C-alpha cells in the first residue's frame, strides 16, 4: 500500500495519499476488503478564494461503480488527517460540452443536483447557476466554493451554485 | 333579443323595452378594426409569412 | 390626418421623401396638436404609425 | 366609490375576482377537512423567506 | 434637450454635486445624472432661468465608463454620491472616474435602486431573482436580502418615516414594509390588474401614487390599503414612471 | 424549422394579450441565440430556460416594446447587395424594424452584416 497503487509515484502529493492508503488498510474486516480493485493515477492542486486550498485525486475509471460507495465511506476518515483541507475524488475522460456535464455530476455525486440554470443578461454576457440538493447541507455551504474553484481551474467558465433553501 | 313569451304579452312592455337592445346589438354587429397591414408580400400563416417562388424570382 | 398616416404605412411610403415624388418641390409637413392627440387615440394597433408621426423632421404646431 | 374605468380593466378584474374567490373557497374546504394548518396572514403570504 | 446615449436611458436623477476644484453654480444651473444601457453614466449641466442675478458650460460636464449594462441609477441626498444598478451594482463618486466600491450577494443582477431621505446612508435596491436587498453606506456592507415569490420593479422611501418603503411587485400588488422586520409587511395594496411599474410616496408621507402596465394610475392612503382614486385616459398607454410633486398637490 | 415556426407566433400574440410571463416548448439552440438579438437591440428583457431532459422549455419575461416578430417561409437566400431591397419588401420603416440573417458568424443583425461585409441566409423579421 506504499508504492504499488500510485501510478507514476515520484511527484509530491500522491505520496501523501500513499501513506493515507496505509492506515486505511489495517481495519481488515471491512476496510481493506473494499480496497482491492482501486488504482489512483494523479493529483491536481486547486486554489480557492481563501487562504486554504483544495486537492483532487484522479482515477482511470476501472471500477468507479464500486468506487462510488467507497467515496462516501472514505470521507469521514480523511479530514481527521487532512484537517483544514478538502479533497474531491475525480477522474478524466477523452459534444465536448456534453462530455463536460458528466465530470460535473461525478464531482457533485454526494447530494447530486436536480436542476440547471443560465441567464442571458442585459450586458450581452452570460451567467449560469446550478440547482442543488437539500439533504444534509451543513457541509456543502462551507465547501460549495470548492466545487466552484475546481472547474474554472478545469475549464474557465464561471459557475454559480445555490441550495433550494 | 329576449324571448317573446306570455309574461310580456299581458304586460305590454315591448313598447317600453325594445327587445333588441340596440346599443349592444350595434357594437356586436360592427366588426372591429384589424391590425394595420404593412408587409404586402405574401400570406400570413402559422409558419410566419409565406410568399410564392414567383414573388421570390420577380424580386431577385 | 390619420387616414393619410395609416394608408402611407399601408402603402410602404415614408412621409418626407414620399411627399418629394408627387408635389416635386420642397415641402415640410406640419401636424396639429389636435390631430396627433386623436391619431394616438386610435390605440395600440397603430403605434408604429404613431412612431413615424413623432419625428424631428415632421413639424408640429 | 364608483368611477369610470375602461372595460380592459373591468373585464380582467372580473376574471381575477372570479379566480380569487375560486381560490378562497378551494382553500376553505381544505381548511375544513385538514385539522390545523397555519393561519398565514395576508401581510405575510407574499414572502418566500428572509435570511 | 440632449441626445445623450445611443442606447435606452435606464435612469435619471437630479442633484447638486460638489467638486474638489470648484463648487458649481447650483443657483443658475441644475444637474441631471443619467444612466444609459451601453455602459455609460453622464453628468449634464442644465441652464435654468430662475435667477436674474447672473449676467457657457451648457452640458456634458463629465462621463463615466462601464463594463456591463446599467439598469438604474440613484443619487444620494447628501455628500454628492450616487450608485448605479444593473448586472453589478457599484458606487460612484463625482470627483472619481474609477469604479469606487463594488457590491454583490454572489452573481446577481439589479433592475432598480433607491436611496432613502432621512437616515440618508441607507440604500435599498431591487434584485432580479425576486429579491429585495438593503445596504448601509457607513457600515460599508449590505445588510440582508429578503426574497419574494416573484420579482418587483420600483422602490421609494417614506420621507416622513425613513424606515418604511413601498415595493411594486409585478402582480397586481404593492407592498408596504418596515426595515426592522421584513417578515411582517405593514400594508398591502391590491387594486390593480396587471404588473405595476412604479410607486412614489407623497412628500407629506400620507399617500402613495402608483402606476401599472394597464393604463391606470392608483392613489391610496397609507393606512387604508385600497386605492382611493383611479386616473386613466385612452390617450395614455402603459405608464412606467409616476412621481408626486414636491408639495404633494400634483 | 417547425421549432422555429411555433416559437415566435406564440410570442407575438402574447404581447397582444399583454402577458408578462410566457412559456416556450420545445427548445433548440438556434432559437436560443436568436432570442438575445432583440434583447441586445432593446425589444425584450430577461429570460430563462427550464431543462426537462427531453428538449427544454424557455421562460421569457416581456416588457412591451414589441409590435410583431416572425420568421419567414420558405428558406430565403440573400446576397450582400440585396438587403435594402428586402427592407422595402417585408419591413415597415427605414430606421427601425430589424431583419436577421445567418452567416459564418451565425445569426446577427443586418446593418452589421454590411460592417462585416458578409452575405448570409435570412430567416426572420422583427418590427
Amino acid at each position: 500500500p506504499q508504492a504499488k497503487i500510485l501510478s507514476q509515484a515520484p511527484t509530491e502529493l500522491e505520496l501523501q495519499v500513499a501513506q493515507a492508503f496505509v492506515e486505511l488498510e489495517n481495519s481488515s474486516p471491512e476496510l481493506k476488503a473494499e480496497l482491492r480493485p482501486l488504482q489512483f493515477k494523479s493529483i491536481r492542486e486547486i486554489d480557492v478564494a481563501g487562504g486554504k486550498k483544495a486537492l483532487a485525486i484522479f482515477v482511470p475509471v476501472p471500477s468507479l461503480a464500486g468506487f462510488h460507495k467507497v467515496q462516501t465511506k472514505l470521507t469521514r476518515e480523511l479530514e481527521k488527517k487532512f484537517q483544514d483541507r478538502h479533497v474531491i475524488f475525480l477522474a478524466e475522460r477523452r459534444t465536448l460540452t456534453a462530455v463536460h456535464d458528466k465530470i460535473l455530476e461525478d464531482l457533485v455525486f454526494p447530494t447530486e443536483i436536480v436542476g440547471k440554470r443560465v441567464r442571458y443578461l442585459v450586458g450581452g454576457n452570460k451567467i449560469q447557476k446550478v440547482l442543488l440538493d437539500s439533504k444534509d447541507v451543513q457541509q456543502i455551504d462551507y465547501k460549495l466554493e470548492s466545487f466552484q474553484a475546481v472547474y474554472n481551474k478545469l475549464t474557465g467558465k464561471q459557475i454559480v451554485f445555490e441550495i433550494p433553501s | 333579443q329576449f324571448r317573446k313569451i306570455e309574461s310580456t304579452y299581458k304586460k305590454d312592455i315591448e313598447r317600453r323595452i325594445g327587445g333588441s337592445i340596440k346599443a349592444r346589438d350595434k357594437e356586436k354587429a360592427t366588426k372591429r378594426e384589424r391590425g394595420l397591414k404593412i408587409s404586402s408580400v405574401g400570406r400570413s400563416t402559422r409558419n410566419g409569412l409565406i410568399v410564392s417562388k414567383r414573388d421570390i424570382a420577380r424580386i431577385s | 390626418d390619420t387616414n393619410f398616416i395609416n394608408f402611407s404605412i399601408q402603402k410602404k411610403v415614408d412621409i418626407v421623401r414620399g411627399m418629394m415624388d408627387c408635389l416635386l418641390a420642397k415641402c415640410n409637413p406640419l401636424i396639429t396638436d389636435c390631430v396627433m392627440a386623436e391619431l394616438e387615440k386610435l390605440g395600440p394597433k397603430y403605434r408604429i404609425a404613431l412612431k413615424l408621426a413623432r419625428d424631428p423632421r415632421i413639424k408640429r404646431l | 366609490r364608483h368611477r369610470h374605468v375602461p372595460q380592459v380593466i373591468k373585464k380582467a378584474q372580473e376574471i381575477k375576482n372570479i379566480e380569487l374567490s375560486s381560490i378562497k373557497r378551494r382553500e376553505a374546504n381544505e381548511r375544513r377537512t385538514r385539522k390545523d394548518m397555519p393561519y398565514i396572514s395576508e401581510r405575510k403570504k407574499q414572502i418566500v423567506g428572509t435570511v | 434637450s440632449f441626445k445623450a446615449h445611443y442606447g435606452l436611458v435606464t435612469g435619471l436623477c437630479v442633484t447638486q454635486p460638489r467638486f474638489h476644484d470648484k463648487k458649481p453654480d447650483l443657483k443658475s444651473q441644475n444637474f441631471m445624472l443619467s444612466c444609459s444601457d451601453d455602459k455609460t453614466v453622464k453628468l449634464w449641466s442644465i441652464n435654468v432661468d430662475d435667477y436674474s442675478n447672473k449676467n457657457n458650460e451648457e452640458g456634458l460636464i463629465r462621463t463615466f465608463d462601464g463594463e456591463s449594462a446599467f439598469q438604474g441609477i440613484d443619487s444620494h441626498r447628501e455628500n454628492s454620491t450616487f450608485a448605479t444598478g444593473g448586472a453589478k451594482i457599484h458606487l460612484w463618486d463625482v470627483n472619481r472616474l474609477k469604479p469606487v466600491s463594488d457590491l454583490s450577494w454572489g452573481a446577481d443582477n439589479i433592475t432598480s435602486l433607491k436611496f432613502n431621505q432621512n437616515e440618508t446612508d441607507i440604500l435599498a435596491s431591487t434584485g432580479s431573482d425576486n429579491s429585495i436587498v438593503l445596504y448601509d453606506l457607513r457600515t460599508n456592507s449590505p445588510t440582508q436580502k429578503i426574497v419574494q415569490t416573484m420579482r418587483t420593479n420600483a422602490i421609494c422611501w417614506n420621507p416622513m418615516e425613513a424606515f418604511n418603503f413601498v415595493t411594486a411587485n409585478e402582480d397586481h400588488n404593492a407592498y408596504y414594509y418596515d426595515m426592522r422586520n421584513l417578515s411582517r409587511s405593514l400594508n398591502v395594496f391590491k387594486d390593480h390588474v396587471s404588473a405595476v411599474m412604479d410607486v412614489d410616496f407623497s412628500p407629506t408621507g400620507d399617500e402613495i401614487v402608483t402606476g401599472s402596465y394597464d393604463k391606470s394610475i392608483r392613489i391610496y392612503k397609507t393606512n387604508h390599503g385600497h386605492s382611493r382614486e383611479i386616473y386613466h385616459t385612452k390617450r395614455m398607454q402603459h405608464v412606467f414612471q409616476v412621481k408626486y410633486s414636491m408639495d404633494s398637490k400634483y | 424549422s417547425s421549432v422555429l415556426a411555433d416559437a415566435l407566433n406564440a410570442i407575438n400574440n402574447a404581447e397582444k394579450t399583454g402577458k408578462r410571463q410566457v412559456l416556450i416548448r420545445p427548445s433548440s439552440k438556434v432559437i436560443i441565440k436568436f432570442l438575445q438579438v432583440m434583447q441586445k437591440h432593446g425589444y425584450i428583457g430577461e429570460f430563462e430556460y427550464i431543462d426537462d431532459h427531453r428538449s427544454g422549455k424557455i421562460v421569457v419575461q416581456l416588457n412591451g416594446r414589441l409590435n410583431k416578430c416572425g420568421v419567414i417561409s420558405p428558406r430565403f437566400n440573400v446576397k450582400i447587395g440585396d438587403i435594402e431591397k428586402w427592407t422595402a419588401n417585408l419591413l415597415p420603416a427605414r430606421q427601425f424594424g430589424y431583419v436577421i440573417l445567418t452567416t459564418s458568424a451565425g445569426i446577427m443583425d443586418h446593418e452589421e452584416a454590411r460592417r462585416k461585409h458578409v452575405s448570409g441566409k435570412i430567416l426572420g423579421f422583427v418590427y
